[PDB]
């Protein structure tokens, strides 16, 4: 929780029938984004976003 | 070389090179008016390889266990194995040791071809 | 040399420029998309970054997000950037790197690997979103302690025009330093809330987003523009191998032929 990632938790009610929503709509929603952490070469796990 | 492997003792004999000898068989035979095979060959120029190095052997007991391992050795053209006399031989024998200019210059040496040398003998003939 | 070497070589070439060439209109495609999505993002920061300028926001250890992607095969986009990155990291020594894309982490990772703290992967395969924006802001907060730097930067690939790409860097601004800028008084801001801490983190993600958009669309330029480059010159090496083909055909049947009439004669 924080202001960028609580508006964007907001930008998918308002993007979450399938009329009004376009194709980069639920492609606005969708991330394949793995974050991986880095200490000293790598450490510990890569996670989803 | 037989003569060790008759008489239970074990001879090595290197043929350096095969290629070379096709050559004469060839320059032989065409002299002699003989009908060429292919790139003027003779048309038995694979027996001529076969024959001689079948006598490579491993005998049996009864025969005193002498033997005679060959290693012959053949020469490409631009790493053209797929060439007439090269083709011949890697059918006639156990397995090969390919050896390459571009592995050489990258610093392997003996300049072999992993991938493509075997010995169909295996890990049979191996110490443990 | 043998028709087989041949065939088989050129072949591959064959579909090579085949390849170069549908990923030179693919993302062609790709453009379109990525101009529309881009200008939304420039458009967008000169009404965001404007309050900076006027309140006349300026500086007082640092974080550096990096931003390059994940694929290859798009000119210098990476390396020129990390080349970039290398002169400021030279004056600043002491800072801790987040990479965005895996191409520009290996070119710093081989240079500073150890200032390099976080990564982010799987990042240029669509265009960028407020969502991968901010959630990658979200992080930066979160394992990063984003907020306390005392000087945040983002490095990125501006698109000049189509044909050329300019490496470019941002300074993002905590609370602190939005709070104590010389004309911040100008507007009259209610104190109650955190104003300068959501201003912060809704600028985090936002400025990340005008970046990755821009270097995106850098990217998807540059690509456009090494397979353009490669079609057109592997085309080159199709007709090399179009003629020798043609001559080491011509030459088996003649040679097979030779050997049939020598046989002939006898």
């Amino acid at each position: 929780i924080s202001y960028a990632a609580y508006l964007n938790v907001a930008a998918q009610a308002i993007r979450s029938k399938t009329e009004l929503q376009t194709a980069s709509v639920l492609n606005r929603s969708q991330t394949d984004a793995f974050y991986t952490q880095y200490k000293n070469a790598s450490e510990p796990t890569p996670i989803t976003k | 070389g037989e003569w060790f492997r008759d008489n239970g003792k074990h001879a090595l004999i290197v043929y350096d090179d095969l290629s070379k000898q096709a050559v004469a068989y060839r320059q032989l035979s065409l002299l002699l008016r003989r009908p060429p095979g292919r790139e003027a060959y003779p048309g038995d120029v694979f027996y001529l390889h076969s024959r001689l190095l079948e006598r490579a052997a491993k005998l049996s007991e009864k025969e005193g266990s002498g033997s005679l391992t060959a290693l012959p050795v053949i020469e490409t053209q631009g790493g053209d194995v797929s060439a007439y006399i090269p083709t011949n031989v890697i059918s006639i024998t156990d397995g090969q040791i390919f050896l390459e200019a571009e592995l050489f210059y990258k610093g392997i040496r003996p300049a072999i071809n992993v991938g493509l040398s075997v010995s169909r003998v295996g890990s049979a003939a191996q110490v443990k | 040399a043998t028709l087989k070497e041949v065939e088989m070589r050129l072949k591959s070439i064959k579909n090579i420029e085949k390849i170069t060439k549908t990923m030179k209109i693919v993302a062609s495609t790709r453009l379109s998309k990525a101009e529309k999505a881009k200008i939304s993002a420039k458009k967008m920061d000169e009404a965001e970054q404007l309050f900076y300028k006027n309140a006349e926001t300026k500086n007082l250890k640092e974080l550096i997000v990096a931003i390059t992607s994940d694929k290859g095969l798009c000119g210098s986009i990476h390396s020129q950037l990390a080349k970039a990155v290398r002169r400021h990291l030279n004056d600043q020594p002491n800072a801790d790197i987040v990479t965005i894309g895996d191409k520009i982490k290996m070119q710093l990772l081989r240079t500073h690997p150890n200032n390099i703290k976080l990564s982010i992967n799987g990042i240029g395969k669509d265009a960028p979103t407020f969502q991968e924006s901010a959630l990658i802001a979200d992080k930066l907060l979160s394992v990063m302690k984003a907020g306390t730097y005392p000087k945040i930067s983002i490095f990125y690939n501006d698109p000049v025009s189509s044909l050329s790409f300019e490496p470019s860097e941002k300074p993002i601004f905590n609370a602190k330093t939005i709070e104590q800028s010389p004309s911040f008084g100008k507007f009259e801001i209610d104190t109650d809330a955190n104003v300068p801490r959501d201003l912060f983190e809704y600028t985090l993600a936002n400025q990340m987003l005008t970046a990755m958009a821009q270097g995106y669309a850098a990217e998807i330029s540059a690509r456009r523009n090494a397979m353009d480059n490669a079609s057109k010159n592997a085309g080159d090496m199709i007709n090399r191998y179009s003629i020798l083909y043609n001559r080491t055909r011509q030459a088996v049947i003649t040679n097979e032929l030779v050997d049939i009439i020598t046989g002939a004669s006898s």
